[PDB]
């Protein structure tokens, strides 16, 4: 008995992080990785650096002492092979604590921004050594782009499992189509932290819009009428971190959010806030809404509200997946 | 099903053969319709006489380009004798046409060794027909090729077992497609 | 078999380009035959819109590759059927559109239209296959082998033709063709 599963959804969702999360959890190489998380390290802090001047209003630093150091960083910016000297590491580290630097960090969502940035720059003391030995969650925040489909072999309880990872941005999805025949299910990735941001292809359309355009193409498509599709609401712990903050309004990018409310049928986490299960439910009713227009019998959609990054909801989530395709003899 | 049921099927250790005519638009433009067709005619019904013979199933014509394949459909370890005899044959056919006709017919042979997925697509007029990247070579042996003699690839040296004396071919001065994917061209003597 | 000639065919060549660049050959796409598989789904609406009333003197060919080709007059004031292989063209690109918006691709289809005298019948020895010759064909497709994308290359004779039925066309310049030498050709308006 095997099991033919693809992971689909716009980039930067989160959809190679599941997969990694399964090596972990069902199924040497770190040495070879340690020199990708420097890059999203450095990739990090040019990219808050560079966008401090050109935002509206501009940010300003708040030591003038900074400024040569913010000139260091333009000018090694695009260098091939960088060796990454120490100095770079202090200078990273310096700025990294200015306000200034920082206030611009908050309004990241106005320009492109890794999601892994916060992370790596709290702990370059971490990095900097050369006897550094990536952990766990260091190779889970890891960001690496994906181009082609890989194929992952693995076993649960004596079961076989194929998973299928494809690129998300638009120029790789034309790929999609060479794994359509034949698939015991599909896995729509979705970035549910992602309301306030726009695709990096063109720097125009919403982000959580691409995500729901790109679901109803899928849920409509010709050759997947009697395939189900099981919903994955990644990233539901920066979700929070943002309805908590109050900055951005949910109600500032999708106005139909004023007129929603929680349903009778909602189970809140314990300790849960009330905001918190409005917008996150108020999410998944969006992606309902679209699946329950039409295909009427003959496939289902199955949500789930995720956060790839945690292996031990992973773990959890992917046992209800494991009894979704039983229950439906997929 | 959502997926049109696929009438094909995968083929491992066989061999292709491609046939053209040097400057076949520019005759049409000589002769009449009705006399060219004729030649055509003389000319590919004495080589799907000679495929039979050779083992080697005939695919189809596009216009002046002829092509077989060995191998087809049950399995050979002489494939790829067969489709040096089948030009060895074809070559000297031509000969007797352009002999007993007067028109000025040249073919230039074509051949390379590997896997292919063959059968049918669509819904209407079916074709027996093949397609892998070892056809597409194949196809630009044809075009790579020296009137009149048989060009072939090390792959299909390799299935010949030293039989037929081979010389360089330079195949890749003569075709981009065999340089940029590094090719190595042999001739027939 | 039997052969006969003919006086007013109308040849078309319709090629998707991009499909070369699109099939691959690997472990997970079952050595290409997942591309073959879409393939087979395009030659398929296309087939299906034989049946379709309009199209009732349309004579598909053959495929060659990815290349479409057919033909209109071979049931025969009367050059409609020369405007309706266009119509047959525009009819292919929004079955074409639709693979797109399903696939997530962008295919794109360039056409060829002659038209002229023909011979038509079967050949060889081995199988029944009804085919057309004629230079009328050869110039066919070397109006599809020169053109550009999205367009309808037309030759001058047939540009005329498609001119007194009511449509539009551009000059796209004299193109020195293979064999033939310096044919000027011509673009359909949308
Ligand atoms: N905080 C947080 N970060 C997450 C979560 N899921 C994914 N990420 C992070 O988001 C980033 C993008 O994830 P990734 O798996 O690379 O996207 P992708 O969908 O595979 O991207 P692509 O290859 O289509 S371009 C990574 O840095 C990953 O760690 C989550 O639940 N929480
Ligand atoms: N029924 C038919 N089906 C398909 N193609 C046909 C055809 N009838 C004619 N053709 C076309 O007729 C043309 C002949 O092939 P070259 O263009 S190879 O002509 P060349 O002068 O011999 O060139 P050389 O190989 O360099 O010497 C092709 O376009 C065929 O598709
Ligand atoms: C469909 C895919 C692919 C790659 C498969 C293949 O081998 C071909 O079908 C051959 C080589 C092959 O089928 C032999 C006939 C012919 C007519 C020579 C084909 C075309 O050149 C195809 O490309 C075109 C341009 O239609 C090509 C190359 O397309
Ligand atoms: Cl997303
Ligand atoms: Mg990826
Ligand atoms: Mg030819
Ligand atoms: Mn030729």
């Amino acid at each position: 008995a095997t099991h033919r599963l693809l992971l689909l959804g716009a980039g930067e969702s989160g959809k190679s992080t599941i997969v990694k999360q399964m090596r972990i959890l069902h199924v040497g190489e770190k040495a070879t990785k340690v020199q990708d998380i420097k890059n999203n390290l450095k990739e990090a802090i040019e990219t808050i650096v560079a966008a401090m001047s050109n935002l509206v209003p501009p940010v300003e630093l708040a030591n003038p002492e900074n400024q040569f150091r913010v000139d260091y960083i333009l000018s090694v910016m695009n260098v091939p092979d960088f060796d990454f000297p120490p100095e770079f590491y202090e200078h990273a580290k310096a700025l990294w604590e200015d306000e200034g630097v920082r206030a611009c960090y908050e309004r990241s969502n106005e320009y492109q921004l890794i999601d892994c940035a916060q992370y790596f720059l709290d702990k370059i003391d971490v990095i900097k050594q050369d006897d550094y030995v990536p952990s766990d969650q260091d190779l889970l925040r890891c960001r690496v782009l994906t181009s082609g489909i890989f194929e992952t072999k693995f076993q649960v309880d004596k079961v076989n499992f194929h998973m299928f990872d494809v690129g998300g941005q638009r120029d790789e999805r034309r790929k999609w189509i060479q794994c359509f025949n034949d698939v015991t299910a599909i896995i729509f990735v979705v970035a549910s932290s992602s309301y306030n941001m726009v695709i990096r292809e063109d720097n125009q359309t919403n982000r959580l819009q691409e995500a729901l355009n790109l679901f109803k193409s899928i849920w409509n498509n010709r050759w997947l009428r009697t395939i189900s599709v099981i919903l994955f609401l990644n990233k539901q712990d920066l979700l929070a971190e943002k309805v908590l903050a109050g900055k951005s309004k949910i109600e500032d990018y999708f106005p139909e959010f004023a007129r929603y409310t929680t349903p009778e049928d909602a189970t809140p986490e314990p300790g849960e806030d009330p905001r918190v299960t409005r917008a996150k439910y108020f999410i998944r009713d969006e992606f309902l809404r679209i699946s329950t227009a039409s295909g009427d019998g003959r496939h289902y959609c199955y949500p789930h509200f995720t956060c790839a990054v945690d292996t031990e909801n992973i773990r959890r989530v992917f046992n209800d997946c494991r009894d979704i395709i039983q229950r439906m003899h997929l | 099903m959502m997926f049109h049921k696929i009438y094909i099927q995968k083929h491992d250790n066989v061999s292709i053969l491609f046939a053209d005519i040097e400057g076949f638009t520019s005759l049409a433009s000589q002769c009449t319709a009705q006399e060219l067709v004729m030649t055509l005619n003389e000319l590919f019904a004495r080589f799907d006489k000679l495929a039979a013979e050779n083992h080697c199933l005939r695919i189809k014509i596009l216009g002046d380009c002829y092509y077989c394949v060995s191998g087809l459909p049950e399995a050979r370890a002489d494939h790829a004798h067969c489709c040096v005899e089948m030009g060895m044959d074809m070559i000297e056919a031509i000969s007797l046409v352009r002999e007993m006709t007067g028109v000025n017919v040249n073919m230039r042979v074509g051949i390379h060794s590997g896997r292919v997925h063959c059968g049918v697509l669509g819904l209407r007029k079916w074709q027996f027909d093949v397609w892998s990247n070892d056809v597409t070579l194949a196809n630009h042996m044809e075009a790579g090729g020296k009137a009149g003699r048989i060009h072939i690839t090390k792959a299909t040296l390799s299935y010949l077992n030293g039989d037929y004396e081979v010389e360089p071919g330079c195949g890749g001065e003569r075709n981009a497609y065999l340089k940029e994917h590094s090719i190595e061209t042999f001739l027939i003597l | 078999l039997y052969h006969q000639s003919y006086d007013c065919v109308c040849v078309m060549f319709a090629s998707i380009p991009d499909f070369k660049e699109f099939y691959t050959e690997s472990d997970v796409n079952k050595e290409g035959l997942e591309c073959l598989r879409l393939l087979n789904e395009i030659i398929a609406d296309f087939d299906d819109l034989l049946s379709k009333p309009k199209f009732s003197g349309v004579e598909k060919i053959k495929t060659i590759g990815s290349t479409y080709m057919a033909a209109t007059g071979l049931s025969a004031r009367q050059y409609m059927h020369i405007g309706t292989m266009v119509e047959f063209a525009y009819a292919l690109v929004g079955k074409l559109d639709a693979i797109n918006k399903h696939s997530f691709n962008d295919f794109k289809l360039r056409v060829g239209i002659n038209h002229g005298p023909v011979i038509a019948g079967v050949i060889g020895a081995q199988k029944p296959q009804y085919d057309i010759w004629g230079n009328t064909v050869n110039v066919a497709s070397r109006m599809d082998s020169t053109g550009v994308l999205d367009k309808i290359q037309v030759t001058e004779e047939t540009s005329l033709i498609l001119q007194t039925l009511g449509y539009t066309c551009t000059c796209r310049g004299i193109i020195n063709v293979k064999g033939k030498g310096d044919l000027k050709t011509y673009f359909v308006n949308t």
